[PDB]
């Protein structure tokens, strides 16, 4: 269940260890696409397997003529969607630049289907996505508790909590508005909202006598786009749905070009890559400070750069990491024969090394998100009666 | 103190630390070193137990002082009196079957 | 085997005495040509043997005609090579100025043979002298230990250790570069490196809430030369090997004039003698400070000026010295019969004289460089790998 260098642990000692590590100067959590399935999300391999069956005709071209997908991974559903989209975008640009009508019209069809597939599972509410106060729903009962536990555990006169994520949905932002706190995502403005990297160095205070957290998105969001002005903008959910989401989902053929920013596409341009570079640099800088604690869950360890930066950061003897991996049993069985994928080697190797600050969890299903939020320390509804008073007069 | 390639323990209650000396917490390695016995009689010991504070240190005991002199056990009812006798007899039998216990 | 004040001493008391001497204000060491024997070097006797073996026809011109070497010293292999080189670099200049062709032509061959024989014994690695990361090998395992030992015994606010040597090889630089320590040797610049005597008075500090030492070379180095500029330049090993070392080692006759600075040859020019003068003056200035401790290892006590300077410094009541000498017994036996050489007489006179400031260690194989490093103390809290595993994991991570 719980391993650290080769020994077991119980529930109480693990809780005490978690509480001890939640007191250092800097605390940050890294989240992946696996933590969004508990509220209506889908796994990437689910998207791939639902895509190849829906468009069997297109799957032949991706493998036979352009050599963009390996057949073995397609059988094993080991295809990375982000890299596929990023590499497919530049083919269309090259075809347009060289004026090849056949290749251009062929490529204009695959991207529409791919974007329809990827954006279908990111709504999390269906048609009701364009409504108000979505954070009051049942599915977001855990996110509010996690945010409240993270904020309330910080001592006075200390740094603000840091949150990292990879999913490009609004699930983690819906709870913030209903809770009543302020999240600085690097943007500022209402009528014409723009991007300012210096926004990450601000803090509130009371002139006559506190709620703020920092969020980074390493792969963008659904509300970010570049409207031909060579500048980045942000809009609301209703505005985005009225602008382009509805047409993409409903219409069969609707593609425009290098206009949307998700899930990490159009990196070739020198204007869009700025955001990704800034976010990655800020992520790298954070884990290089002394007295830091890092929590990882729902990450498949498939990103080579993240693994490399994590491994290289362990040379500091004051660096702590907590990692969850529900599929450690199949990993250890696979590595016993000296075989497996790169992710298998990455996850297994991090156990047979000599360092007492590295924690690995392989409890099969013990490493789920609702249990992870439960493990956080907590202290040991008054507006519930005014509803009747409001209903009295209407 | 540090030896040529290892360490030994000697204690005399007349040397005291100098003023201004820094204070540090003790790791389990130093705890292991403190209870270490002379290198001559290492394989002539019996395991006894593990401390409750760290639960990572092994406590040994040489046979010489284990059985040369006499002994007595004091405690309340059922608190490791008969259990300890049986366990110690079993261990000394396992280490040396030549031993006799009545 | 261990004498101080004319009385024997045991191992534990000697080890406790050595530790107490490392807490003084000033600490310095002095090394000789014997300290590099374990890394692949040679002593002066081996050099003279090889020279008089490989070039037997040239000994006649040196002994019978120009009266540069005596027969008795030649037989016993007790010839001062650097003095011979210095004295030979003068006949050539006189002959060149006076316009005597045959004398000019003979000394070119003589000096070419001498340099070819003396240069080959200092590379320490052979053809891999021009490669990189030479400090990661296992032949330099003890120099790093010495450097780490001397640095970690200094409390904050105290001075930095100083190292003196009479070698002209790159062992200490290679050892120090691997550890991540910066040595000051009075040179600055990269594309044009020059000699500034005032650089010996600088130290580092941090402004973000570092570690260094000093190195004095009393006889020069292989990477120092002067090229028609009336100034001294320093280059890396690769440039020296590609410029003149390869030609020196692998050519028949190849000699140039006042170009090389080692082992103290061209002292008749006021531009070159400045470096030697400053290097020797700082040594004399160092040992005149109160509360000073000096270790000696590998020095043959064949020099007059160093002996005179060391003897004079003992008049102060706060100067302590520790000496190592492998051949104490033979020197004691030879002198008691009325014979012996100058070094043996000097060391016996030092040993006999009654002082608590002088310690002499002699045991044969117990007075070597490897044993000297062991006596200095490890701090108890010094940590001791996982880095290799991390580097291997990173490298194998595609
Ligand atoms: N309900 C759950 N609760 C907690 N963890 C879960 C749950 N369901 C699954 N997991 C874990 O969630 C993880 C998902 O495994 P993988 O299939 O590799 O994830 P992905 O395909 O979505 O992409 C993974 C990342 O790769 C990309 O680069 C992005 O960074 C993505 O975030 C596993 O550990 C599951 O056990
Ligand atoms: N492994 C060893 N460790 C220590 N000492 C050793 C070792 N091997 C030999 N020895 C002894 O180390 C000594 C080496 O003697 P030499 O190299 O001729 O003396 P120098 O380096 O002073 O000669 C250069 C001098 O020339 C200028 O005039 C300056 O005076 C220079 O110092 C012998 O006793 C060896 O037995």
């Amino acid at each position: 269940s719980i391993y650290q260098g080769g020994n077991k642990l119980n529930e109480d000692d693990f809780r005490s260890h978690v509480y001890s590590l939640c007191q250092l100067d800097n605390v940050g959590v890294l989240l992946g696409a696996g933590a969004s399935v508990g509220c209506g999300g889908k796994t990437m391999k689910d998207v791939w397997k639902s895509f190849k069956q829906n468009y069997p005709e297109l799957l032949g071209a991706l493998i036979d003529k352009y050599l963009l997908v390996s057949q073995i991974d397609s059988d094993n559903n080991l295809v990375n969607v982000e890299l596929l989209i990023d590499e497919a975008t530049k083919f269309l640009s090259v075809a347009k630049t060289r004026r090849c009508e056949d290749e251009e019209e062929e490529f204009r069809k695959i991207l529409s289907s791919l974007y329809k597939e990827v954006t279908k599972a990111a709504l999390l509410t269906g048609e009701q996505f364009r409504e108000k106060n979505q954070g009051k729903k049942d599915a977001f009962k855990y996110h509010k508790e996690l945010i409240s536990k993270l904020i309330s555990n910080r001592q006075p006169g200390q740094s603000a909590p840091a949150i990292f994520t990879t999913n490009y949905d609004l699930a983690l932002e819906w709870a913030a508005e209903d809770l009543g706190i302020q999240l600085f995502n690097g943007f500022s403005g209402l009528h014409t909202r723009q991007f300012y990297p210096q926004n990450f160095d601000l803090a509130f205070r009371n002139v006559n006598a506190h709620y703020h957290a920092y969020l980074y998105k390493l792969h963008g969001s659904l509300t970010w786009y570049q409207n031909d002005s060579l500048t980045v903008n942000e809009v609301s959910a209703s505005q985005a749905y009225d602008e382009y989401i509805n047409d993409i989902i409903n219409k069969d053929d609707f593609y425009r070009g290098q206009h949307l920013i998700y899930p990490g596409a159009n990196k070739y341009s020198h204007t869009i890559g700025f955001v990704y570079g800034e976010m990655f640099r800020r992520f790298g800088e954070f884990i290089s400070k002394p007295q830091t604690a890092l929590f990882i869950n729902g990450f498949g360890f498939g990103d080579y750069h993240i693994n490399r930066i994590i491994l290289g950061a362990l040379l500091n003897p004051s660096f702590h990491v907590v990692i969850y991996y529900p599929e450690l049993k199949e990993a250890i069985t696979k590595v016993s024969k000296g075989g497996g994928s790169e992710a298998e080697k990455a996850i297994v190797t991090l156990k047979n090394m000599a360092f007492n600050q590295v924690t690995v969890v392989g409890g099969g299903s013990k490493a789920y998100f609702n249990s992870f939020v439960e493990h956080l320390p907590y202290p040991v509804n008054i507006v519930d009666e005014l509803v009747e008073a409001i209903a009295n007069l209407s | 103190k540090r030896e040529l390639n290892g360490y030994v323990f000697i204690s005399e209650d007349w040397r005291l630390p100098a003023l201004g000396s820094s204070a540090v917490p003790l790791t389990s390695d130093f705890l292991n070193i403190i209870y270490s016995i002379d290198k001559e009689e290492l394989p002539k010991a019996v395991e006894l137990g593990v401390d409750s504070r760290t639960k990572t240190v092994k406590i040994f005991a040489s046979v010489d002082k284990l059985l040369s002199r006499h002994l007595a056990v004091l405690g309340s009812t059922g608190y490791g009196k008969s259990n300890f006798n049986a366990l110690l007899t079993r261990k000394v039998s396992e280490k040396y079957p030549n031993s006799r216990i009545v």
